[PDB]
């Protein structure tokens, strides 16, 4: 194949220069499990068992023994396929644009296929990270012109049936009120018997700036970490800052029994076999990716929104 | 079958895509192995 | 055997996927010692020596020498055998239910033997953990309808001849009063010459929440740790949270010379040879387990109960 | 008592004998501070050699034959060692097949044990007694501490070593950690380590003293303040704090330096069986265990002992 | 004789139960060895 | 051990070795 497909050869040679997604830092290694599906829906069945009555004492002769029952639950997850197109120079034409220490037309903004693919893959990975964190797809700073998505396709921030807290615009600068709301959300959190697990908190830069303020020689961050350690059996508590969030705080455990990411094994950018060609030196190529696959149990994510108006 | 192997010679585009997916999975595993929080 | 009995083969193949009981975190490795028993009791005899009088000086001739006496104490620990039954699919009929994604009937909640056994074993392990922590066997959140057990079958919370402190309902939310009761119990603790041992504390989630409040820049958790270090020769103090406790605080040393867990080697779930079969595709299987085997020295455990009314 | 054959359900028997463990007194000394001696009873004299400079050194220039001198000195110290014995009954060796089953070791009804188990238990008890003597300097088997056995002269423990620093906290201030710490500061000031001050220090306290120490300092603790005070004088080296139930309202502070405090126990200090075994026509035999006490050596004014008077 | 031992071949239900018990004990030992408080 | 004196010397040597091992394995 590499003897015929120069583009496949170049993709294989330069695939290693694309940096890893930053979304991996928000999940434990056991929480992610790839699936085999490009577009469609997949039904996941979770089994459980329960005790019908007290156990039976084995003594002398007896035939009536207590029983153990079983239950099942079905969850449907939707996956979406998306594509992008980019222009690039042609392999037989690169030699006429190989300049000193660089290749490509500075005037025409044309790049070799390898560099163009690397840049496009980086941008698509950034978009995928934004979707995973937020659950919405947009290319504007205002977050408008959102692409409408299918149901059962949720992110961490917009997952339903979770704990949602709101801080009023009049209290947007009162860290005491913010922490009171955080404590209320943590109290409403329900982890059951899986409480012994590390916890992850994601905050916006403004909240990060507010956190390092003195507590009202102790810090608000320290108080928050102690409060979370009170509920998570004093396991590890990780704090992360993301520019993709705005006046939002996300708190959730890193336990694979509560929140699981089952992405498609084609989620990350993948080249397409089709390449547009003509008589000129400009060609077009396509990159595919897949979105969707976050599953969470009810009432296991705390989402605090600080209203600005 | 991964692109990391020098002895791996793909036959067709399906094998190439499978190798890319395996490479991504292996990179994820390596990142989690080398991550120290 | 595996050529003739399929169920034993399946149990052997799947037994590695059962999670370890969480009760192992409440004891030290030296504190646990298995015994070979299913139902009955085990007599433990402790031998001691004592000095009758001051030692005799060996000078010149002497025939009357001071003596060293001996004494024995017998301890009887009761063990009980309990059983559960569960229904599952037949091996010769699994092929008619092996779907592409899973095996079993979602409509009728019928599972393969391996999965059913795994779930039942997990549930029974949870029940065993609850019994070990509490000393009572129940399946209700209220804790009522307890199964009647034999005497000399005690847990960490219901062990007799220990130190019991009770916080009145009027002081149910006063950490100062709770810590005063804790100090009284710790003062009444009698660890003798074995006081140089690590200590273990188990608290309910409400008490864990109350502990992280500022001390009336120090925390009640730190104050409690220092107080326990004052008596345990400044060695390790471990803090654990359990959802199985309700307004209860347990403090005990992790010393094999004071507290010993001698469970039966068949305590954990074990399949039974009997398998019920008929002309249909539904078969029943039995799981056995053994309860009992906690031994503690008198006046070595502190149990604090915060009355809610 | 159950009226049915309950012995049928006794399907497992576990017997707790314990094991001869290392004495806890080893934690109060450094490995270099302990040196065995060959003796059983009597006294042994140890000579310490010493040197000093008589004048300033001499410059070797041109011809000279009148040089400064270096003098020497000696000191003789006598240490007493006492031998003590205990006797215990046990089953005769030939009666074990009749008095020992698979579920039994000895007569539970008569508290009769085989030689190995009886010796192990007696050794444990004697080791505890030796630890008590080493820590306190007195021999007694009562919690009150009375009925003390009269001991030989020049036989002292850490608590009762003469010519050391002794401080007393009055009964009116028995619960005043500030007064206790003031007395401790006075004792530390009166300490005399000379050129050997760069040594780790050891502190031994009673449980009540530990409870008082873990109290907040009047966010610092009395224990931390004491550790800092001791580090001020020991060239900021290790300071260890220990609690012992053998002490009562006493605080012991001393350095872990062989140049100041040494322990020269007899090589038979730990329990040792005796060759004489009493036998008769019955199945009961008696045995004897020997142990040696004594051997603590200390320099003057290197131990601080604080006693909090209760009344 | 334990179920972890691949060379182990049980002969009857008694040996199978003994292997299960030994496997449980070995897993407890492994958990205590890997535990870091 | 040939005789009781050698037995006692062996016991003393064992005690000394135990003390040395304890001090080697001790970590303050």
């Amino acid at each position: 194949l590499f003897d015929e497909n120069y583009y496949a050869k170049a993709v294989a040679n330069i695939i290693g220069e694309v940096k890893d997604p930053i979304m991996y830092k928000w999940f434990s290694p056991d929480q992610i499990e790839d699936v085999d599906l490009q577009m469609g829906y997949q039904k996941t069945v979770k089994w459980d068992a329960f005790l019908n009555a007290n156990p039976t004492t084995i003594a002398n002769e007896v035939n009536t023994i207590s029983t153990i029952g079983f239950s099942s639950e079905v969850v449907r997850l939707n996956y979406l396929k998306l594509q992008y197109k980019f222009r690039h120079l042609k392999q037989t034409s690169e030699k006429f644009y190989t300049s000193d220490s660089y290749i490509g037309d500075i005037n025409n903004n044309l790049l070799p296929f390898a560099q163009a693919y690397k840049l496009a893959s980086s941008e698509i990975i950034k978009l995928i990270n934004h979707f995973v964190l937020t659950g919405t797809v947009s290319i504007q700073k205002d977050g408008k012109n959102q692409k409408r998505l299918l149901p059962n396709m949720y992110g961490l921030l917009n997952m339903p049936e979770q704990i949602k807290e709101e801080v009023a615009s009049g209290d947007k600068d009162k860290m005491d009120k913010i922490f009171e709301k955080i404590e209320a959300g943590l109290s409403k959190l329900e982890l059951g018997d899986e409480f012994s697990t590390p916890m992850m908190v994601i905050v916006d830069p403004a909240t990060s700036l507010k956190l390092v303020k003195p507590y009202a020689c102790e810090k608000w961050e320290d108080v928050l970490i102690q409060t979370i350690k009170a509920i998570n059996n004093r396991e590890d508590v990780y704090i992360e800052t993301s520019n993709l969030l705005k006046h939002k705080i996300l708190i959730y455990p890193l336990n694979s029994e509560l929140i699981k990411f089952k992405p498609s094994k084609y989620m990350l950018p993948t080249p397409n076999e089709q390449v547009d060609k003509d008589s000129t030196d400009v060609a077009h190529s396509y990159i595919d990716f897949v979105l969707g696959g976050l599953l969470a149990t009810r009432k296991t994510i705390l989402q605090v929104n600080i209203k600005q108006s | 079958a991964s692109l990391l192997d020098s002895n791996f010679v793909p036959i067709n585009f399906t094998e190439f895509v499978q190798a890319i997916s395996n490479t991504y999975k292996q990179r994820r595993i390596q990142f989690y192995e080398n991550l120290k929080r």
